[PDB]
RNA sequence: AAGGCGGCCCCCUGGACGAAGACUGACGCUCAGGUGCGAAAGCGUGGGGAGCAAACAGGAUUAGAUACCCUGGUAGUCCACGCCGUAAACGAUGUCGACUUGGAGGUUGUGCCCUUGAGGCGUGGCUUCCGGAGCUAACGCGUUAAGUCGACCGCCUGGGGA
Protein backbone atom coordinates (compact mmCIF):
# COMPACT_ATOMS: atom_id res chain seq x y z
CA UNK A 1 0.00 0.00 0.00
CA UNK A 2 2.34 3.17 -0.86
CA UNK A 3 -1.36 5.50 -1.08
CA UNK A 4 -3.97 2.36 0.07
CA UNK A 5 -5.41 3.43 3.49
CA UNK A 6 -7.49 -0.32 3.57
CA UNK A 7 -9.98 -1.35 5.82
CA UNK A 8 -11.36 -4.83 7.44
CA UNK A 9 -12.56 -7.67 6.51
CA UNK A 10 -15.24 -9.51 8.52
CA UNK A 11 -14.27 -12.89 9.90
CA UNK A 12 -17.23 -14.51 11.58
CA UNK A 13 -17.17 -15.86 15.19
CA UNK A 14 -16.67 -19.58 15.99
CA UNK A 15 -19.45 -21.63 15.69
CA UNK A 16 -18.93 -24.07 19.00
CA UNK A 17 -17.85 -20.66 21.32
CA UNK A 18 -18.46 -17.81 19.38
CA UNK A 19 -15.00 -15.79 19.37
CA UNK A 20 -12.99 -14.48 16.50
CA UNK A 21 -9.86 -15.11 18.64
CA UNK A 22 -10.62 -18.90 17.82
CA UNK A 23 -12.13 -18.04 14.41
CA UNK A 24 -8.74 -16.64 13.16
CA UNK A 25 -6.99 -19.37 15.04
CA UNK A 26 -8.68 -22.10 12.90
CA UNK A 27 -7.93 -19.46 10.44
CA UNK A 28 -4.16 -19.76 10.48
CA UNK A 29 -4.08 -23.56 11.34
CA UNK A 30 -6.18 -23.85 8.09
CA UNK A 31 -4.56 -25.13 4.97
CA UNK A 32 -5.59 -25.29 1.28
CA UNK A 33 -8.68 -23.76 1.76
CA UNK A 34 -9.83 -26.80 4.13
CA UNK A 35 -11.83 -24.83 7.25
CA UNK A 36 -13.76 -28.14 8.23
CA UNK A 37 -10.26 -29.61 8.64
CA UNK A 38 -8.83 -27.16 10.88
CA UNK A 39 -11.60 -26.87 12.79
CA UNK A 40 -11.82 -30.26 14.15
CA UNK A 41 -8.22 -30.23 14.98
CA UNK A 42 -8.43 -26.98 17.02
CA UNK A 43 -11.80 -28.25 18.80
CA UNK A 44 -10.52 -31.61 19.91
CA UNK A 45 -7.07 -29.56 20.61
CA UNK A 46 -8.87 -27.15 22.97
CA UNK A 47 -11.27 -30.11 24.91
CA UNK A 48 -8.03 -32.18 25.71
CA UNK A 49 -6.51 -28.89 26.80
CA UNK A 50 -9.83 -28.49 28.84
CA UNK A 51 -9.30 -31.30 31.15
CA UNK A 52 -5.89 -31.07 31.95
CA UNK A 53 -6.03 -27.17 33.80
CA UNK A 54 -9.86 -26.76 34.77
CA UNK A 55 -10.67 -22.99 33.08
CA UNK A 56 -13.07 -24.17 30.61
CA UNK A 57 -11.53 -24.27 27.30
CA UNK A 58 -11.68 -19.97 25.93
CA UNK A 59 -9.63 -19.42 29.04
CA UNK A 60 -6.94 -22.09 28.73
CA UNK A 61 -6.69 -20.78 25.30
CA UNK A 62 -6.12 -16.87 26.14
CA UNK A 63 -3.65 -18.23 29.01
CA UNK A 64 -1.48 -19.82 26.75
CA UNK A 65 -1.86 -16.85 24.39
CA UNK A 66 -0.87 -14.82 27.28
CA UNK A 67 2.87 -16.39 27.16
CA UNK A 68 3.47 -16.60 23.42
CA UNK A 69 2.57 -12.94 22.95
CA UNK A 70 5.22 -10.39 22.04
CA UNK A 71 5.34 -7.47 23.39
CA UNK A 72 8.37 -5.80 21.41
CA UNK A 73 9.96 -6.73 17.99
CA UNK A 74 12.66 -5.47 16.03
CA UNK A 75 12.73 -4.14 12.23
CA UNK A 76 15.38 -4.71 10.04
CA UNK A 77 16.36 -1.09 8.93
CA UNK A 78 19.01 -0.14 6.00
CA UNK A 79 20.23 3.43 6.79
CA UNK A 80 24.19 3.24 8.39
CA UNK A 81 24.81 0.41 4.98
CA UNK A 82 24.24 -1.93 7.97
CA UNK A 83 21.98 -4.28 9.43
CA UNK A 84 19.76 -1.41 11.96
CA UNK A 85 17.48 -3.29 13.90
CA UNK A 86 15.53 -0.84 15.71
CA UNK A 87 12.84 -2.28 17.96
CA UNK A 88 9.60 -1.44 18.01
CA UNK A 89 6.57 -1.50 19.93
CA UNK A 90 3.86 -4.38 18.64
CA UNK A 91 -0.06 -3.37 18.56
CA UNK A 92 -2.44 -5.40 19.77
CA UNK A 93 -3.78 -7.09 16.50
CA UNK A 94 -0.48 -8.28 15.68
CA UNK A 95 0.06 -9.41 19.03
CA UNK A 96 -2.30 -11.67 19.01
CA UNK A 97 -1.64 -13.03 15.21
CA UNK A 98 2.22 -13.64 16.07
CA UNK A 99 1.49 -15.17 18.82
CA UNK A 100 -1.07 -17.29 17.09
CA UNK A 101 1.23 -17.70 14.26
CA UNK A 102 3.98 -19.15 16.53
CA UNK A 103 1.77 -21.47 18.66
CA UNK A 104 0.85 -23.10 15.16
CA UNK A 105 4.41 -23.35 13.72
CA UNK A 106 5.46 -24.56 17.02
CA UNK A 107 2.58 -27.61 17.07
CA UNK A 108 3.49 -28.78 13.69
CA UNK A 109 6.89 -28.77 14.26
CA UNK A 110 6.05 -31.70 17.06
CA UNK A 111 6.59 -35.29 17.41
CA UNK A 112 3.37 -36.02 18.70
CA UNK A 113 0.95 -38.15 16.86
CA UNK A 114 -1.80 -35.90 15.76
CA UNK A 115 -2.32 -32.13 15.02
CA UNK A 116 -5.05 -32.31 17.79
CA UNK A 117 -2.29 -34.12 20.04
CA UNK A 118 0.54 -31.56 18.53
CA UNK A 119 -1.76 -28.39 19.45
CA UNK A 120 -2.65 -29.78 23.00
CA UNK A 121 0.57 -30.07 24.27
CA UNK A 122 2.23 -27.12 22.68
CA UNK A 123 -0.88 -24.94 24.43
CA UNK A 124 -0.19 -26.80 27.36
CA UNK A 125 3.39 -25.98 27.21
CA UNK A 126 2.48 -22.12 27.09
CA UNK A 127 0.57 -22.23 29.63
CA UNK A 128 3.25 -23.66 31.46
CA UNK A 129 5.94 -21.35 30.05
CA UNK A 130 7.87 -23.48 27.94
CA UNK A 131 7.65 -24.86 24.53
CA UNK A 132 9.08 -23.21 21.50
CA UNK A 133 6.64 -20.57 21.16
CA UNK A 134 8.01 -19.56 24.14
CA UNK A 135 11.26 -20.05 23.13
CA UNK A 136 10.42 -17.72 20.16
CA UNK A 137 9.04 -15.28 22.12
CA UNK A 138 11.90 -14.68 24.70
CA UNK A 139 13.93 -14.94 21.54
CA UNK A 140 12.21 -11.66 19.80
CA UNK A 141 12.42 -10.09 23.42
CA UNK A 142 16.30 -10.97 23.81
CA UNK A 143 16.72 -9.81 19.97
CA UNK A 144 14.82 -6.53 21.42
CA UNK A 145 16.52 -6.23 24.34
CA UNK A 146 20.26 -5.96 22.73
CA UNK A 147 19.09 -3.37 19.88
CA UNK A 148 16.93 -1.16 22.38
CA UNK A 149 20.13 1.39 22.14
CA UNK A 150 18.45 1.78 18.54
CA UNK A 151 15.09 2.74 19.28
CA UNK B 1 27.25 27.74 29.59
CA UNK B 2 26.88 27.76 32.69
CA UNK B 3 23.39 26.68 34.13
CA UNK B 4 22.71 27.36 38.05
CA UNK B 5 19.73 25.34 38.60
CA UNK B 6 17.43 27.27 40.72
CA UNK B 7 15.49 26.47 43.95
CA UNK B 8 11.66 25.42 42.77
CA UNK B 9 12.30 24.36 39.43
CA UNK B 10 12.14 20.72 38.11
CA UNK B 11 15.36 18.86 36.75
CA UNK B 12 13.30 19.06 33.19
CA UNK B 13 13.02 22.73 32.79
CA UNK B 14 16.83 23.34 33.97
CA UNK B 15 18.32 20.54 31.33
CA UNK B 16 16.26 22.42 28.71
CA UNK B 17 17.83 25.60 29.70
CA UNK B 18 21.16 24.25 29.95
CA UNK B 19 20.27 22.93 26.03
CA UNK B 20 18.91 26.32 25.27
CA UNK B 21 22.09 28.06 26.84
CA UNK B 22 24.42 25.97 24.69
CA UNK B 23 22.51 26.34 21.63
CA UNK B 24 22.52 30.02 22.07
CA UNK B 25 26.46 30.02 22.81
CA UNK B 26 27.35 27.79 19.61
CA UNK B 27 29.58 25.59 20.90
CA UNK B 28 28.53 22.74 19.56
CA UNK B 29 28.87 24.34 15.81
CA UNK B 30 32.08 25.40 16.38
CA UNK B 31 33.55 22.38 17.79
CA UNK B 32 32.20 20.64 14.39
CA UNK B 33 34.23 23.27 12.55
CA UNK B 34 37.13 23.21 14.30
CA UNK B 35 37.48 19.61 13.88
CA UNK B 36 38.77 19.39 10.49
CA UNK B 37 41.47 21.95 8.79
CA UNK B 38 39.66 24.02 6.05
CA UNK B 39 41.50 26.06 3.58
CA UNK B 40 41.85 29.71 3.62
CA UNK B 41 40.28 29.15 -0.30
CA UNK B 42 37.73 26.95 1.45
CA UNK B 43 36.72 29.01 3.65
CA UNK B 44 36.62 31.97 1.80
CA UNK B 45 34.36 30.69 -0.80
CA UNK B 46 32.58 28.89 1.53
CA UNK B 47 31.72 32.52 3.06
CA UNK B 48 31.12 34.26 -0.45
CA UNK B 49 28.44 31.10 -1.27
CA UNK B 50 26.83 31.99 2.29
CA UNK B 51 26.64 35.27 1.82
CA UNK B 52 25.40 35.17 -1.83
CA UNK B 53 22.67 32.77 -0.73
CA UNK B 54 21.33 34.77 1.85
CA UNK B 55 20.29 37.23 -0.43
CA UNK B 56 15.80 36.30 -1.11
CA UNK C 1 35.39 4.96 50.89
CA UNK C 2 34.08 7.80 53.04
CA UNK C 3 30.79 10.08 52.59
CA UNK C 4 31.45 13.32 50.14
CA UNK C 5 27.90 14.00 49.42
CA UNK C 6 29.76 16.95 47.13
CA UNK C 7 30.26 15.29 44.06
CA UNK C 8 30.99 16.66 39.89
CA UNK C 9 29.85 14.27 37.16
CA UNK C 10 32.52 14.87 34.23
CA UNK C 11 31.06 14.07 31.04
CA UNK C 12 33.23 13.05 28.25
CA UNK C 13 30.76 13.20 25.47
CA UNK C 14 33.27 12.42 22.21
CA UNK C 15 31.86 11.06 18.93
CA UNK C 16 33.10 7.53 18.80
CA UNK C 17 32.36 7.31 22.97
CA UNK C 18 31.30 8.67 26.28
CA UNK C 19 33.09 8.76 29.20
CA UNK C 20 31.69 9.63 32.67
CA UNK C 21 33.84 9.84 35.76
CA UNK C 22 32.50 10.97 39.14
CA UNK C 23 34.96 12.93 41.35
CA UNK C 24 34.80 14.99 45.10
CA UNK C 25 34.98 18.80 44.55
CA UNK C 26 38.71 19.12 44.52
CA UNK C 27 39.11 16.35 41.27
CA UNK C 28 39.96 13.09 42.72
CA UNK C 29 37.84 10.13 41.12
CA UNK C 30 35.88 8.07 42.74
CA UNK C 31 34.50 6.15 39.87
CA UNK C 32 33.83 5.82 36.18
CA UNK C 33 31.93 4.20 33.31
CA UNK C 34 32.27 4.22 29.83
CA UNK C 35 30.02 3.43 26.69
CA UNK C 36 32.61 0.84 25.30
CA UNK C 37 32.87 -1.01 29.10
CA UNK C 38 29.36 -1.43 28.89
CA UNK C 39 28.39 -4.10 26.02
CA UNK C 40 28.77 -1.67 23.54
CA UNK C 41 31.19 -1.51 20.35
CA UNK C 42 31.24 -0.23 17.30
CA UNK C 43 27.88 1.43 15.99
CA UNK C 44 26.25 0.94 19.62
CA UNK C 45 28.86 2.78 21.38
CA UNK C 46 28.11 6.22 20.17
CA UNK C 47 24.74 6.56 21.30
CA UNK C 48 22.77 7.88 23.79
CA UNK C 49 21.41 5.05 24.95
CA UNK C 50 24.72 3.44 25.54
CA UNK C 51 25.87 7.18 27.12
CA UNK C 52 22.74 6.77 29.56
CA UNK C 53 23.82 2.86 30.46
CA UNK C 54 27.16 4.31 31.21
CA UNK C 55 25.88 7.25 33.21
CA UNK C 56 23.44 4.38 35.31
CA UNK C 57 26.67 2.04 35.79
CA UNK C 58 29.29 5.17 36.98
CA UNK C 59 26.55 6.26 39.37
CA UNK C 60 26.20 2.32 41.31
CA UNK C 61 30.48 2.62 41.28
CA UNK C 62 29.79 5.38 43.63
CA UNK C 63 27.34 4.27 45.75
CA UNK C 64 29.32 3.33 48.49
CA UNK C 65 30.59 7.36 48.68
CA UNK C 66 26.90 8.64 49.51
CA UNK C 67 26.50 11.25 47.17
CA UNK C 68 23.50 13.78 47.60
CA UNK C 69 24.30 16.78 45.68
CA UNK C 70 26.56 16.64 42.75
CA UNK C 71 27.82 19.00 39.27
CA UNK C 72 28.25 17.83 36.20
CA UNK C 73 30.42 19.29 33.54
CA UNK C 74 29.67 18.46 30.16
CA UNK C 75 32.46 18.26 27.50
CA UNK C 76 33.03 16.84 24.21
CA UNK C 77 30.43 17.16 21.09
CA UNK C 78 29.49 13.44 20.68
CA UNK C 79 26.08 12.15 21.37
CA UNK C 80 25.27 11.58 25.22
CA UNK C 81 25.53 14.63 26.31
CA UNK C 82 21.63 15.42 27.73
CA UNK C 83 20.71 11.39 28.09
CA UNK C 84 23.89 10.92 30.59
CA UNK C 85 22.44 14.18 32.53
CA UNK C 86 19.37 12.46 32.27
CA UNK C 87 20.44 9.38 33.11
CA UNK C 88 22.34 10.77 36.38
CA UNK C 89 19.27 12.88 37.70
CA UNK C 90 16.89 9.40 37.44
CA UNK C 91 19.61 7.66 39.66
CA UNK C 92 18.65 9.83 42.97
CA UNK C 93 20.92 12.47 42.52
CA UNK C 94 20.31 16.60 42.97
CA UNK C 95 21.66 18.22 40.21
CA UNK C 96 22.55 21.00 41.34
CA UNK C 97 24.91 22.91 38.32
CA UNK C 98 25.39 22.05 34.64
CA UNK C 99 27.97 23.56 32.71
CA UNK C 100 29.95 23.20 29.59
CA UNK C 101 33.34 23.01 29.36
CA UNK C 102 34.07 21.89 26.32
CA UNK C 103 37.30 23.16 24.65
CA UNK C 104 37.52 26.19 22.77
CA UNK C 105 41.00 26.79 20.96
CA UNK C 106 41.17 30.86 19.82
CA UNK C 107 42.66 29.63 16.71
CA UNK C 108 45.52 28.18 18.43
CA UNK C 109 46.44 24.42 16.89
CA UNK C 110 46.26 23.19 13.12
CA UNK C 111 43.48 20.46 13.11
CA UNK C 112 44.28 17.49 10.96
CA UNK C 113 42.90 17.27 7.43
CA UNK C 114 39.51 17.17 5.91
CA UNK C 115 38.29 13.08 5.31
CA UNK C 116 37.96 12.29 1.63
CA UNK C 117 35.33 9.90 2.41
CA UNK D 1 34.62 58.12 23.35
CA UNK D 2 34.65 54.30 23.80
CA UNK D 3 36.83 53.93 26.44
CA UNK D 4 38.37 50.57 27.80
CA UNK D 5 37.60 51.76 31.54
CA UNK D 6 34.12 51.74 31.33
CA UNK D 7 33.57 48.10 32.34
CA UNK D 8 29.61 49.01 33.01
CA UNK D 9 29.56 50.16 29.62
CA UNK D 10 31.60 47.25 28.02
CA UNK D 11 29.39 44.30 29.81
CA UNK D 12 25.96 45.21 27.53
CA UNK D 13 28.09 44.63 24.20
CA UNK D 14 29.77 40.87 25.74
CA UNK D 15 27.39 37.85 26.39
CA UNK D 16 27.36 35.86 29.63
CA UNK D 17 30.65 33.54 28.61
CA UNK D 18 32.60 37.07 27.82
CA UNK D 19 32.10 37.03 23.74
CA UNK D 20 32.15 40.81 22.03
CA UNK D 21 28.37 40.16 20.56
CA UNK D 22 28.06 41.23 17.10
CA UNK D 23 27.02 44.45 15.67
CA UNK D 24 24.14 43.34 13.77
CA UNK D 25 22.61 41.75 17.06
CA UNK D 26 22.74 45.04 19.09
CA UNK D 27 22.41 47.13 16.11
CA UNK D 28 25.91 49.56 16.59
CA UNK D 29 27.88 51.40 13.46
CA UNK D 30 30.35 49.82 12.19
CA UNK D 31 33.09 52.54 13.48
CA UNK D 32 31.82 52.30 16.86
CA UNK D 33 31.82 48.40 17.18
CA UNK D 34 35.45 48.20 16.12
CA UNK D 35 36.24 51.04 18.87
CA UNK D 36 34.06 48.61 21.13
CA UNK D 37 36.04 45.81 20.23
CA UNK D 38 39.16 47.15 20.39
CA UNK D 39 38.54 48.59 24.07
CA UNK D 40 36.88 45.02 24.99
CA UNK D 41 40.30 43.54 24.02
CA UNK D 42 42.03 45.68 26.28
CA UNK D 43 39.89 46.03 28.96
CA UNK D 44 40.71 41.66 28.55
CA UNK D 45 44.15 42.21 29.05
CA UNK D 46 43.72 44.58 31.97
CA UNK D 47 42.08 41.63 33.83
CA UNK D 48 39.34 43.82 34.00
CA UNK D 49 37.18 41.88 31.82
CA UNK D 50 37.00 38.02 31.61
CA UNK D 51 38.41 36.41 28.07
CA UNK D 52 35.82 33.61 28.89
CA UNK D 53 33.58 31.71 31.52
CA UNK D 54 36.29 29.77 32.71
CA UNK D 55 38.67 32.15 33.20
C1' A E 1 50.27 48.38 -7.58
C1' A E 2 49.92 43.26 -7.37
C1' G E 3 51.40 39.02 -4.35
C1' G E 4 48.87 39.84 0.24
C1' C E 5 47.61 41.86 5.27
C1' G E 6 43.50 39.53 11.43
C1' G E 7 44.92 39.34 19.55
C1' C E 8 46.73 43.71 22.38
C1' C E 9 50.80 47.59 23.18
C1' C E 10 54.92 50.67 21.82
C1' C E 11 58.88 52.69 17.98
C1' C E 12 59.94 53.86 12.73
C1' U E 13 57.14 54.47 8.19
C1' G E 14 54.19 54.65 2.96
C1' G E 15 49.67 55.67 0.52
C1' A E 16 44.38 57.33 0.09
C1' C E 17 40.42 60.74 1.15
C1' G E 18 37.80 65.17 2.72
C1' A E 19 36.97 71.06 3.95
C1' A E 20 38.34 75.92 2.83
C1' G E 21 42.03 78.55 0.86
C1' A E 22 47.21 79.81 -1.07
C1' C E 23 51.00 78.36 -4.48
C1' U E 24 53.85 76.40 -9.38
C1' G E 25 52.09 76.95 -14.20
C1' A E 26 51.45 71.51 -19.01
C1' C E 27 55.80 70.33 -15.07
C1' G E 28 51.20 65.36 -18.46
C1' C E 29 49.61 59.99 -20.35
C1' U E 30 51.77 55.54 -22.08
C1' C E 31 56.11 52.92 -22.29
C1' A E 32 60.06 48.27 -26.27
C1' G E 33 64.73 47.29 -23.83
C1' G E 34 65.92 48.14 -18.17
C1' U E 35 64.94 47.80 -12.98
C1' G E 36 62.12 46.60 -8.61
C1' C E 37 58.23 43.88 -5.83
C1' G E 38 56.23 39.01 -6.62
C1' A E 39 51.29 33.23 -3.01
C1' A E 40 52.65 28.29 -2.29
C1' A E 41 56.14 24.67 -3.16
C1' G E 42 61.53 24.23 -3.57
C1' C E 43 67.10 25.35 -2.57
C1' G E 44 71.73 27.13 0.83
C1' U E 45 73.65 28.39 5.83
C1' G E 46 72.35 28.66 11.25
C1' G E 47 68.41 27.90 14.67
C1' G E 48 63.72 26.04 16.21
C1' G E 49 60.18 22.10 16.05
C1' A E 50 53.87 21.76 19.92
C1' G E 51 50.12 20.72 15.96
C1' C E 52 49.67 19.29 10.93
C1' A E 53 51.92 16.44 7.33
C1' A E 54 54.86 14.92 1.04
C1' A E 55 58.17 10.57 1.34
C1' C E 56 57.98 6.16 4.51
C1' A E 57 56.09 1.96 7.71
C1' G E 58 52.10 -0.90 9.37
C1' G E 59 46.28 -2.06 9.58
C1' A E 60 42.28 -2.20 6.52
C1' U E 61 39.22 -2.16 1.63
C1' U E 62 39.95 -4.57 -3.10
C1' A E 63 40.36 -9.10 -8.32
C1' G E 64 44.69 -6.03 -7.53
C1' A E 65 45.01 -0.77 -4.08
C1' U E 66 52.20 1.55 -4.98
C1' A E 67 45.00 5.35 -3.39
C1' C E 68 40.77 7.18 -0.86
C1' C E 69 39.89 5.33 5.29
C1' C E 70 42.89 4.23 10.11
C1' U E 71 47.63 4.27 13.54
C1' G E 72 52.28 6.63 13.48
C1' G E 73 55.78 9.64 10.95
C1' U E 74 60.84 12.51 8.13
C1' A E 75 61.49 16.83 4.99
C1' G E 76 58.55 20.85 5.32
C1' U E 77 55.35 24.22 7.60
C1' C E 78 58.07 28.54 12.01
C1' C E 79 62.61 32.38 12.63
C1' A E 80 67.30 35.29 10.36
C1' C E 81 69.79 36.09 5.91
C1' G E 82 70.32 34.93 0.60
C1' C E 83 68.31 32.26 -3.95
C1' C E 84 64.13 30.78 -6.83
C1' G E 85 60.63 34.21 -10.14
C1' U E 86 56.51 30.47 -11.03
C1' A E 87 50.26 29.94 -10.01
C1' A E 88 43.01 28.97 -12.49
C1' A E 89 49.52 35.21 -10.09
C1' C E 90 41.47 35.52 -12.31
C1' G E 91 37.51 40.38 -12.88
C1' A E 92 40.26 34.27 -17.28
C1' U E 93 38.56 41.88 -18.43
C1' G E 94 46.44 46.57 -19.68
C1' U E 95 47.02 51.76 -18.13
C1' C E 96 45.25 56.99 -18.54
C1' G E 97 41.18 60.55 -19.81
C1' A E 98 36.11 62.27 -21.52
C1' C E 99 30.66 61.42 -22.31
C1' U E 100 25.89 58.29 -21.65
C1' U E 101 18.66 56.79 -18.21
C1' G E 102 18.08 54.40 -12.93
C1' G E 103 17.12 51.39 -8.09
C1' A E 104 18.58 49.24 -3.36
C1' G E 105 22.62 48.82 -0.06
C1' G E 106 27.81 48.97 2.58
C1' U E 107 31.96 51.87 4.22
C1' U E 108 34.51 56.58 5.07
C1' G E 109 34.82 62.22 5.21
C1' U E 110 32.11 66.92 5.03
C1' G E 111 28.03 70.94 4.92
C1' C E 112 22.84 72.81 6.14
C1' C E 113 18.47 73.10 9.23
C1' C E 114 13.31 74.55 16.34
C1' U E 115 19.80 69.24 14.75
C1' U E 116 13.32 66.78 17.42
C1' G E 117 15.41 61.82 17.49
C1' A E 118 19.80 56.55 16.34
C1' G E 119 16.40 62.86 11.66
C1' G E 120 15.90 65.00 6.98
C1' C E 121 18.24 67.32 2.91
C1' G E 122 22.96 68.07 -0.22
C1' U E 123 28.09 67.10 -1.59
C1' G E 124 32.88 64.01 -2.44
C1' G E 125 36.17 58.83 -2.14
C1' C E 126 36.01 53.55 -2.38
C1' U E 127 32.72 49.39 -2.70
C1' U E 128 28.24 44.98 -3.46
C1' C E 129 23.70 43.37 -6.06
C1' C E 130 19.85 44.23 -9.91
C1' G E 131 18.74 46.51 -14.25
C1' G E 132 17.62 50.58 -19.13
C1' A E 133 19.70 52.15 -24.03
C1' G E 134 23.68 50.24 -26.29
C1' C E 135 26.96 46.22 -27.31
C1' U E 136 27.56 40.59 -27.75
C1' A E 137 27.61 34.28 -31.29
C1' A E 138 25.15 33.69 -26.96
C1' C E 139 25.99 33.67 -21.99
C1' G E 140 26.00 38.22 -20.26
C1' C E 141 28.52 43.49 -19.41
C1' G E 142 25.82 47.67 -18.31
C1' U E 143 28.39 55.11 -15.33
C1' U E 144 33.48 50.26 -11.33
C1' A E 145 30.99 48.78 -19.48
C1' A E 146 32.32 43.90 -22.44
C1' G E 147 28.32 51.23 -24.46
C1' U E 148 30.58 55.97 -27.53
C1' C E 149 35.53 57.69 -28.25
C1' G E 150 40.98 59.22 -27.86
C1' A E 151 46.77 57.95 -26.56
C1' C E 152 50.26 54.30 -25.86
C1' C E 153 51.74 49.35 -24.87
C1' G E 154 51.44 43.69 -24.72
C1' C E 155 49.43 39.74 -27.38
C1' C E 156 46.62 36.27 -31.46
C1' U E 157 46.58 33.99 -36.74
C1' G E 158 43.46 26.00 -37.38
C1' G E 159 44.14 21.28 -33.73
C1' G E 160 48.42 18.31 -32.43
C1' G E 161 54.00 18.22 -32.55
C1' A E 162 54.76 22.27 -28.48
Amino acid sequence: PRRRVIGQRKILPDPKFGSELLAKFVNILMVDGKKSTAESIVYSALETLAQRSGKSELEAFEVALENVRPTVEVKSRRVGGSTYQVPVEVRPVRRNALAMRWIVEAARKRGDKSMALRLANELSDAAENKGTAVKKREDVHRMAEANKAFA
Amino acid sequence: PVIKVRENEPFDVALRRFKRSCEKAGVLAEVRRREFYEKPTTERKRAKASAVKRHA
Amino acid sequence: RKQVSDGVAHIHASFNNTIVTITDRQGNALGWATAGGSGFRGSRKSTPFAAQVAAERCADAVKEYGIKNLEVMVKGPGPGRESTIRALNAAGFRITNITDVTPIPHNGCRPPKKRRV
Amino acid sequence: EIDYKDIATLKNYITESGKIVPSRITGTRAKYQRQLARAIKRARYLSLLPYTDRH
